[PDB]
């Protein structure tokens, strides 16, 4: 059975803080294939690499995929220091991974654009006290404790957010703001790629 | 159903007729795609031209490209074949076909019937001498 990457093809990519997760185990998969659809402007991998990623057996795969625009590229290296990896995605710590940003060709007009780019700027707990606001991050691997506030897409550049919390739940609230890049005449997009060599057999393997 | 073909008849060789595969109100290849394939006696089913949703890509196989046209409306619910210059071994049973497994479908496998999941009943093509 080989490991099928259609989903990524097919439809609008959500935001980088609502990003579409694909798990694969027990299938082979041809990374070549689908990469060779995009026009690939940065890959860069921790603890792996570009020609490990494509070659090795895991038994897992995880994909991660999102619209992004490339001139937030810096906003990713900035890494916990800019809003990207406190608010929105951040990859595991525990496992090799992969960050790819591709651009869209014409051709693949199943990929429909969203109407803008959009990503949280903040996220944080206003006390019960109505004083003190405590920044509420994104877990490396997890999404948002934001993202239940925060529209699918922003509306609007600097749209802020709230939820009262109950009582029981400590009282005060949650908040967020949002911001938002103009669309491209092509979409650019991000692709994650998480690998786990675990217990269970490698069983995720390259296409012969 | 889902799929319906229309359009085919019967012509002189040498002259054209247009396919429609209609799809039912509710449905949309927009993220997907249709390929048009054809049947005759005593050959395997074979794929003739695809279109995508959007239209960003178009295949064509080799025996029909400069004589065949495949289309799209916006919304992406008619995918049309226009044939010109018909010869007699373009006879056959024409279906449009959906639901395709997209990432093959862009990487060279466009004709390939087994990827489609979903087929119409077809509609009768017949070229005469
Ligand atoms: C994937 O897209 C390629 C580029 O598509 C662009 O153009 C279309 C409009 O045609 C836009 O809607 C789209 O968004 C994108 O900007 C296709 O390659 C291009 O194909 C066109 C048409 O076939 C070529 O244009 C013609 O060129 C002839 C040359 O003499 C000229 O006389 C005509 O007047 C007309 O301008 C264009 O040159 C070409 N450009 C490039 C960079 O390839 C591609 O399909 C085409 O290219 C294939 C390889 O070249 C070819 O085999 C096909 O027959 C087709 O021409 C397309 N791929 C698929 C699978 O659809």
């Amino acid at each position: 059975v080989e490991c099928d990457f259609s989903p990524l093809l097919s439809g609008t990519p959500p935001q980088v803080y609502n990003f579409k997760r694909l798990v694969f185990t027990n299938c082979n998969y041809n990374l070549t294939k689908l990469l060779s659809l995009f026009s690939v402007n940065d890959f860069t991998c921790s603890q792996i690499s570009p020609a490990a990623i494509a070659s090795n057996c895991y038994s897992s795969l995880i994909l991660d995929y999102f619209s992004y625009p490339l001139s937030m590229k810096s906003d990713l290296s900035v890494s916990s220091a800019g809003p990207i990896s406190q608010f929105n995605y951040k990859q595991s710590f525990s496992n090799p991974t992969c960050l790819i940003l591709a651009t869209v060709p014409h051709n693949l007009t199943t990929i429909t654009k969203p109407l803008k780019y959009s990503y949280i700027n903040k996220c944080s707990r206003l006390l019960s006290d109505d004083r003190t606001e405590v920044p509420q991050l994104v877990n490396a691997n997890q999404y948002s404790p934001c993202v239940s506030i925060v529209p699918s897409t922003v509306w609007e550049d600097g749209d802020y957010y709230r939820k009262q919390l109950s009582p029981l739940e400590g009282g005060g609230w949650l908040v967020a703001s949002g911001s938002t890049v103009a669309m491209t005449e092509q979409l650019q997009m991000g692709f994650g790629i998480t690998v786990q060599y675990g217990t269970d057999t490698n069983s995720v393997c390259p296409k012969l | 159903v889902q799929l319906q073909e229309s359009g085919g008849g019967s012509v002189q060789a040498g002259g054209s007729l247009t396919l429609s595969c209609t799809f039912s109100s509710e449905y949309t290849f927009t993220h997907n795609a249709v390929g048009w394939f054809r049947q005759a006696p005593g050959k395997e089913r074979e794929g003739v031209a695809a279109i995508n949703g959007g239209g960003g890509s178009t295949y064509y196989a080799d025996s029909v490209k400069d004589r065949f046209t495949i289309s799209r409306d916006n919304a992406n619910t008619v995918a049309s074949l226009i044939m010109k210059n018909l010869k007699p071994e373009d006879s056959g049973i024409y279906y449009c076909a959906t639901d395709v497994r997209l990432i093959d479908w862009y990487s060279g496998d466009w004709s390939l019937a087994r990827l489609y999941s979903t087929w119409g009943q077809g509609t009768q093509v017949t070229v005469s001498s």
